[PDB]
């Protein structure tokens, strides 16, 4: 129901941005608990200390892991926005949920009557217990706009101060007119400011002041103005004020269980998955958190320097994006002619501007001399990572046609390149770690008029089979028809990638992919 | 990244005369209008067209995958 | 500065304000304009703005506002000073010792005046009338 783009902040994965908040041991073992902005459901989090609090010994982490996001949200709309003051009356919505119970809280504590909505009777009954000071007056239903009379009637007709709102449509407008003279409206909700629905300005009149309100601005920016709110929830939790929420833990292997629960929407508290078990020792000093079986995936390191032969041709520019994004921060891209076109130019200069050290060669892989003159260059850069050759000259023609000359051409940057490559890489490159080079099906099926093409492709796989028998990283893909950028229909790009970061984590030396027509 | 689809314009204006004033015929038979974006200002003019307060918003891929 | 200046009966306004502003806007706007004018004006506002509205007739007709603007952070207020009169006293000081300290301290001007005596009061309404005063 969410696009991930609408999450602030350029992320690219398209995935991964579940989870905000978590409990677990800092680097040197303290017991922390913080809130990232993504990314929260992992064995793992790198998150700046000024997202990061302590946990009083008289907690477990399973509590701590329900403080964070609610607590600093509701401290955030009330004391920060709303400026709420003691002895006012204010309305929650949703108070059997985390940030109204947030809110009561906060409020309780200041003094303040508090009136809120409850969807079913078993959370009226909840609330009940869990904050004494509430009567039967101060409750509400929440599945309808009753609550608008039921807040007129028991304040006699004036309203209320504060309105923290999580409601939507017309129960949006049902709020709006239970504020009363200089009063504020705190909107959590996204969903009529997302389809900018409209709001009568006359509510302006009685003095009022609308706030919209988005934690989410904080994490990515506005990190000055951050440290009142972390101040505050500190002091919250040395004075007693936060005190932690019911929690639902399900283990790490039905994590998928967990979100039908909360689908299911019957929970009353903060559903929590728990990663790990918390051992007694107060500061474990641990080395590693246990391993678990996931799902592999390629990524590469910052201080790695990769190369693609043949980069600036539009197949090698894909791959490139698509290495960018998996962390490659330094390239080298090689090509006789040099950037001599737009496209190349945008993803060059957008790539520069993203940080990525980028440098464009004219190195000849042909030549031994040229091979080991690239990799100097990429090793100036940073140490060797990779190896990807997509260079490619065609020269099509039936046999008939064909001459020592084109075979040779063709075979220049294919086998000649392949074995340059292989051999300097063999001499001065350790830390090399991936070494692909790109087939066709003309090689495996055949195809007619392309003999020197198909030759060309089928001996570089037959060195990196070599590779492989020996030890070192190698592999051949040997790709259909292209699409973006036989009798078989071409790719889409999209399907390439995935399909390359398939590849290259099994264990086989040559491996293929195209898609059947029909 | 992804595709994104209009779903609201805050004004438009459109003048025919102007249109035929800006449009200028290139050196092939062809007739071509000169195009300025303006992020800043949020504003995107074409000859006699004028777009303001543009707003598009991301759209699921039909994840058809019709390719397998 | 000469770039601090635009025009206000014409929505001109947005252009400039976004342009000299590099396309951020502006973190606080008082408006005291008509309904295109206030539209063009809540445009103006760059994240954590603020938007106060001294004027009357857009509140008084109920004119719709647009919520997505505040999917942005902002804070809509709607000022009335008359509210100080008929209660809120104690709020009021607070207004009270502001006006004090920028007297005391210099912040505090007084405007010009165009003085009518008090037979020709006739003649002060109607010169406001004409709207050519400053001042
Ligand atoms: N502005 C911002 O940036 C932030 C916004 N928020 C908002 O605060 C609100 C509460 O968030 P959170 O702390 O997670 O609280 P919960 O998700 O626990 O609260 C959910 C509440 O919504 C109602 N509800 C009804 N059906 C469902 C369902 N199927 N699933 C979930 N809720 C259901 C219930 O209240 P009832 O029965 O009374 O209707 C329930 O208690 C949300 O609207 C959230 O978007 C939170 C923090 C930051
Ligand atoms: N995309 C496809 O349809 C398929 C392609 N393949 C293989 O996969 C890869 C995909 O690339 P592809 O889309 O064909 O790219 P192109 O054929 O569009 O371009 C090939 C690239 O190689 C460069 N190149 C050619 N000769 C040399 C040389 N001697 N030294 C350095 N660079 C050189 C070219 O730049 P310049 O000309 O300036 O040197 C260009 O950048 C290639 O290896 C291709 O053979 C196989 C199956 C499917």
């Amino acid at each position: 129901k969410l696009s991930p783009d609408a999450i602030p902040g350029k992320w690219t994965s398209q995935d991964s941005l579940l989870g905000m908040e978590f409990s677990g041991r800092d680097a040197s073992g303290k017991r922390v608990m913080g809130l990232v902005p993504a990314k929260g459901l992992a064995t793992s989090v790198l998150l700046s200390p000024d997202f990061l609090w302590d946990v009083p010994s008289n907690w477990t982490l399973e509590e701590a892991a329900s403080v964070p996001v609610v607590y600093s949200t509701a401290y955030y709309a009330l004391v920060v926005r709303g400026r709420v003051r003691p002895g006012e009356t204010l309305l929650i919505h949703s108070g059997s949920g985390g940030v109204g119970q947030a809110a009561i809280a906060i409020a309780l504590s200041l003094g303040c009557r508090v009136f809120t909505t409850v969807g079913s009777a078993e959370k009226r009954a909840y609330l009940q217990a869990r904050f004494p000071q509430l009567d039967s007056t101060s409750f509400a239903n929440s599945r309808d706009t009753s609550f608008e009379q039921h807040v007129l009637w028991h304040t006699g007709g004036k309203g209320v101060d504060l309105v923290l709102n999580s409601l939507a449509e017309e129960k949006l407008q049902a709020s709006v007119r239970c504020l009363a003279t200089h009063g504020r409206f705190l909107e959590i909700g996204k969903f009529d400011l997302s389809q900018n629905h409209p709001l009568g300005m006359a509510i302006f009149l009685k003095n009022v002041t609308f706030h919209g309100v988005l934690l989410d601005a904080f994490f990515n920016e506005s990190s000055a103005d951050w440290r009142e709110v972390w101040a505050l929830v500190q002091a919250g939790i040395r004075d007693g004020v936060v005190r932690p929420l019911k929690c639902t833990v399900f283990h790490g292997a039905q994590v998928e269980d967990a979100f039908r629960y909360m689908a299911q929407g019957k929970h009353i508290g903060k559903v929590v998955v728990q990663v790990l078990a918390e051992e007694p020792e107060a500061v474990l000093k641990g080395a590693k958190p246990k391993l678990m079986s996931a799902i592999s995936k390629t990524f590469c390191p910052a201080h790695k320097s990769y190369i693609i032969a043949g980069g600036l041709g539009g197949f090698g520019l894909e791959l490139a994006q698509w290495l960018i994004q998996r962390g490659v921060q330094k390239l080298v891209l090689t090509s006789r002619s040099g950037i001599r076109t737009g496209y190349q130019a945008k993803q060059v200069r957008r790539w520069r501007r993203q940080g990525v050290q980028v440098q464009v060669s004219t190195s000849n892989i042909s030549s031994l001399e040229g091979a080991r003159g690239l990799i100097a260059e990429a090793a100036q850069l940073g140490p060797v990572g990779g190896v990807f050759n997509l260079a490619v000259v065609l020269r099509d023609g039936l046999l008939e046609n064909q001459t020592p000359e084109f075979f040779q051409d063709v075979c220049k940057p294919k086998y000649s390149g392949t074995l340059n490559l292989d051999r300097v890489t063999r001499e001065a490159c350790p830390e090399l770690d991936y070494f692909v080079v790109f087939s066709s099906v003309s090689c495996g099926r055949g195809n007619a008029g392309q003999s020197n093409y198909g030759f060309a492709n089928s001996a570089m796989e037959r060195i990196c089979e070599k590779r492989r028998h020996e030890g070192l990283p190698g592999l051949a893909v040997q790709w259909g028809a292209i699409g973006d950028v036989s009798g078989t229909l071409p790719q889409r790009m999209a399907s390439c990638l995935e399909v390359l970061d398939l590849f290259l984590n099994q264990p086989h030396m040559v491996l293929s992919s195209f898609v059947l027509a029909e | 990244h992804g595709l994104y689809l209009p779903t609201r314009v805050t004004a438009i204006h459109i003048d025919p005369a102007t249109h035929r004033q800006k449009l200028y015929t290139l050196q092939d038979k062809a007739q071509v209008a000169d195009v300025v974006v303006s992020r800043w200002l949020r504003v995107t003019v074409a000859g006699g067209v004028h777009i303001s307060g543009l707003h598009t918003e991301s759209a699921p891929r039909r994840q058809q995958e019709q390719q397998v």
